[PDB]
RNA sequence: CUUUAAAUCCUUUAACGAGGAUCCAUUGGAGGGCAAGUCUGGUGCCAGCAGCCGCGGUAAUUCCAGCUCCAAUAGCGUAUAUUAAAGUUGCUGCAGUUAAAAAGCUCGUAGUUGGAUCUUGGGAGCGGCCG
């Protein structure tokens, strides 16, 4: 009934000699167990399908219908992320953008608006991002504005965390898929943008296999 | 990040790139972390120290990681500076 | 030409979106907890809010120590105490943007008489506000509306021609009286 | 936009100006052609005088006759034709008979399967057609 | 009573005045857009509904009626003129290879836009390089 990893990775979250994911996102380790996502973020992680559509390939022997699922999990702290899953069966295609959804997470970061007093609460910058012909920009809002935005966008955002945004979008926003890309690439480069509070010269922790290398020689041959 | 107090909002500091000084974002696979040991000047021996280098993934896909990685043990005083 | 006054003035904006599921789950919640009559209320209340926020983010976007900002935002943040949401130690203009709509309707005359102990629930709260029951300060009150302030506070009670703070009974019970004194004779 | 000089503002206005003259909504609402083709010429309502009743076939596979009514206008006798809404509201109207005359709501367009009627009734020999309908009120004999 | 040129209206106070408190609250909807029935009975491309897609061919969640249900509630529906949505008039801020769109090409008067370079430092001082 105990989980079993498949990679040194798993072994090492499995083990207890880590702990937090964290350095996990700062040392930019791919994750291929959707099942650490479980152990470190509880049953504080929720996920909400978007819609349903039926894909429909024509060949001799008729018309053939699967569904493909869009799906976005994420817990209300920091944390979101979107999957996306094409299968025959529409239960099975919850499942596999579930998991696919939690094997893809993004830390998100929140800033001030000027007044720099109490718990962030608004995107930090004016970041962007484009997919497709979608392309969703977010703005920071002061404290108590809301997240202004379509339903599904801001459904998005209230589960990363941003709780004040202004946003704006262009393009076919009819495309759920496209326009879910976009509002998940503009808010997964909040991070990835240099700010001149980050002009510090980064010291360079050792990395977890340097460190964990006596243990994970003598674990899994 | 500061507030009234000067304590960190930023739940962890991301890397940088030793050449390029741009930061490495969580998903972005290219990003190497590398280890480069020196070597005592007395006789010549391996003695458990370390020079940890970053380079993102951009400098690598265009292709100057190695060259940066050159300059960067030249200026650290690995490579010979007549070379 | 005629001596008229010609000012009128909404008091509420409906909501853009016509079918929504969380706008409407919130607001009849706040109605529940609360006990409005209608969603003209909340709305008129989120107007105000929103044009408080307003005003507040106006003041605030202009530069430190400039006069018509600190004559105003002082002015507008001893309204707001005496109101009765803010409290003593927070006196920051940035304190504005994080207020909610509960702390406005918690200082509803309504729900005060309720939560003061004299009202079984919040709508006979009500009802007995309606029916011109009780006083606020020697001054008799209708309007379950009454913006209660911070120092008239302590001196809201039952009135004097009332049945329950003291007086002649009400049309029920001298009926009924009357009723047995004529069964008895 | 393209010139971009710090004099530029006649160019600019003049270009801005043409294009907004030469577009569908603006000109269609800036003409006097538009008004003066309007059967009622901009009103909201305007009545008339029935002449006959006429039926009208559909246009998608929707295959249904529908009834309308050959209506004659009073502010300048134009003839127009109008739809009777509801169900079976075809016999509450007789010869000759006081019709207020409405739009359907498309701005002068044909809606649905019935070709070429952009108007409706609402009020026949002063009375609601609503309230003929419900039976609230009785068309006076 | 009071107000008022005299009155009505508002407030005050007597005497009455409610249990199914019959002292009885309507307007458009229940396929998607858009919150709310694979309910029941009726006609069967007819009658009709439908701003758009479309619903009706003998099992209609969309037509005609009953119960139930959702929205604003002394208010609700419809037509018109107009504004935001329209980054579909784009000054901020749209497009021109193939979806609408670069004159066949060049010269050229108005209009518009125009390369670099002419000015600098010290003296004393309020003070912990600079306020």
């Amino acid at each position: 009934k105990e989980w079993l990893p498949v990679t040194k990775l798993g072994r090492l979250v499995k083990d207890m000699k880590i702990k937090s994911l964290e350095e996990i996102y700062l040392f930019s380790l791919p994750i291929k167990e959707s099942e650490i996502i479980d152990f470190f973020l509880g049953a504080s992680l929720k996920d909400e399908v978007l819609k349903i559509m039926p894909v429909q390939k024509q060949t001799r022997a008729g018309q053939r219908t699967r569904f493909k699922a869009f799906v976005a999990i994420g817990d209300y702290n920091g944390h979101v992320g979107l999957g996306v899953k094409c299968s025959k069966e529409v239960a099975t295609a919850i499942r596999g953008a579930i998991i696919l959804a939690k094997l893809s997470i993004v830390p998100v970061r929140r800033g001030y608006w000027g007044n720099k007093i109490g718990k962030p609460h608004t995107v930090p910058c004016k970041v962007t991002g484009r997919c497709g012909s979608v392309l969703v920009r977010l703005i920071p809002a002061p404290r108590g504005t809301g997240i202004v935005s379509a339903p599904v966008p801001k459904k998005l955002l209230m589960m990363a965390g941003i709780d004040d945004c202004y946003t704006s979008a262009r393009g076919c926003t009819a495309t759920l898929g496209n326009f879910a890309k976009a509002t998940f690439d503009a808010i997964s480069k909040t991070y990835s943008y240099l700010t001149p509070d980050l002009w510090k010269e980064t010291v360079f922790t050792k990395s977890p296999y340097q460190e964990f290398t006596d243990h994970l020689v003598k674990t899994h041959t | 990040m500061q507030n009234d107090a000067g304590e960190f909002v930023d739940l962890y500091v991301p890397r940088k790139c030793s050449a390029s000084n741009r930061i490495i974002g969580a998903k972005d696979h290219a990003s190497i972390q590398m280890n480069v040991a020196e070597v005592d000047k007395v006789t010549g021996r391996f003695n458990g120290q370390f020079k940890t280098y970053a380079i993102c993934g951009a400098i690598r896909r265009m292709g100057e990681s190695d060259d940066s990685i050159l300059r960067l043990a030249k200026a650290d005083g690995i490579v010979s500076k007549n070379f | 030409p005629v001596a008229r006054s010609w000012v009128c003035r909404k008091t509420y904006v409906t909501p853009r979106r016509p079918f929504e599921k969380s706008r409407l789950d919130q607001e009849l919640k706040l109605i529940g907890e609360y006990g409005l009559r209608n969603k003209r209320e909340v709305w008129r209340v989120k107007f105000t809010l929103a044009k408080i926020r307003k005003a507040a983010r106006e003041l605030l976007t202009l530069d430190e120590k400039d006069p018509r900002r600190l004559f105003e935002g002082n002015a507008l943040l001893r309204r707001l105490v005496r109101i009765g949401v803010l409290d003593e130690g927070k006196m920051k203009l940035d304190y504005i943007l994080g207020l909610k709509i509960e702390d406005f309707l918690e200082r509803r005359l309504q729900t005060q008489v309720f939560k003061l102990g004299l009202a079984k629930s919040i709508h006979h709260a009500r009802v007995l506000i309606r029916q011109r029951h009780i006083r606020v300060r020697k001054q008799v009150v209708n309007i379950p509306s009454f913006i209660v302030r911070l120092d008239s506070q302590k001196h809201i009670d039952f009135s004097l021609r009332s049945p329950y703070g003291g007086g002649r009974p009400g049309r029920v019970k001298r009926k009924n009286a009357k009723k047995g004194q004529g069964g008895a004779g | 936009g393209k010139c971009r000089g710090l004099r530029t503002a006649r160019k600019l206005r003049s270009h801005r100006r043409d294009q907004k003259w030469h577009d569908k909504q603006y000109k269609k609402a800036h003409l006097g052609t538009a008004l003066k083709a309007n059967p009622f010429g901009g009103a909201s309502h305007a009545k008339g005088i029935v002449l006959e009743k006429v039926g009208v076939e559909a246009k998608q596979p929707n295959s249904a006759i529908r009834k309308c009514v050959r209506v004659q206008l009073i502010k300048n006798g134009k003839k127009i034709t109008a739809f009777v809404p509801n169900d079976g509201c075809l016999n509450f109207i007789e010869e000759n008979d006081e019709v207020l005359v409405a739009g359907f709501g498309r701005k002068g367009h044909a809606v649905g399967d019935i070709p070429g009627v952009r108007f409706k009734v609402v009020k026949v020999a002063n009375v609601s057609l609503l309230a003929l309908y419900k039976g609230k009120k009785e068309r006076p004999r």
